[PDB]
């Protein structure tokens, strides 16, 4: 048994100044929309709803900004759909007194 | 972009959409282009003159 031939394959992993071109199988949780949830699409940890937009993005674009220079439109990679980013809700409690 | 002209390129506007991205990360300072030539029955077939 020790004299039978064996095939040996050695895997080597190195890190350089070149960016990552190989990645292990990326996990992807289910996409929930129209709810105040938190997402991280590789460039920002944004919290807000994900509505369905009507504006098409050119087939090289992953991010998106507005007039006020805020990231409010990000393309989902797996489904290549365009989803907007909106803050959930905020405000104050005003009262009226007789 | 199609055009019907030889020289003195038109003043029209045409943005350049990007193409496939190459994440190489190497060293670069010089470049050169490649051309193609034909060898018909008129030419003898030698790349001298
Ligand atoms: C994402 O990858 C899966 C297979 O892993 C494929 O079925 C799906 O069509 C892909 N979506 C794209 C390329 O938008
Ligand atoms: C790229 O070239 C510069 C100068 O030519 C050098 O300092 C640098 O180390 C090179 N990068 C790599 C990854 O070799």
């Amino acid at each position: 048994v020790g004299y039978q031939p064996y095939r040996v394959v050695v895997l080597s992993f190195e890190l350089l100044h070149a960016p990552a071109t190989v990645c292990g199988p990326k996990k992807s949780t289910n996409l929930v929309k129209n709810k105040c949830v938190n997402f991280n699409f590789n460039g920002l940890t944004g919290t807000g709803v994900l509505t369905e937009s009507n504006k098409k993005f050119l087939p090289f674009q992953q991010f998106g900004r507005d007039i006020a220079d805020t990231t409010d439109a990000v393309r989902d990679p797996q489904t290549l759909e365009i989803l907007d980013i909106t803050p959930c809700s905020f405000g104050g409690v005003s009262v009226i007194t007789p | 972009t199609p055009i019907n002209l030889v020289r003195d390129l038109p003043q029209g506007f045409s943005a350049l959409e990007p193409l496939v991205d190459l994440p190489i990360g190497i060293n670069i300072t010089r470049f050169q282009t490649l051309l193609a030539l034909h060898r018909s029955y008129l030419t003898p077939g030698d790349s001298s003159s």
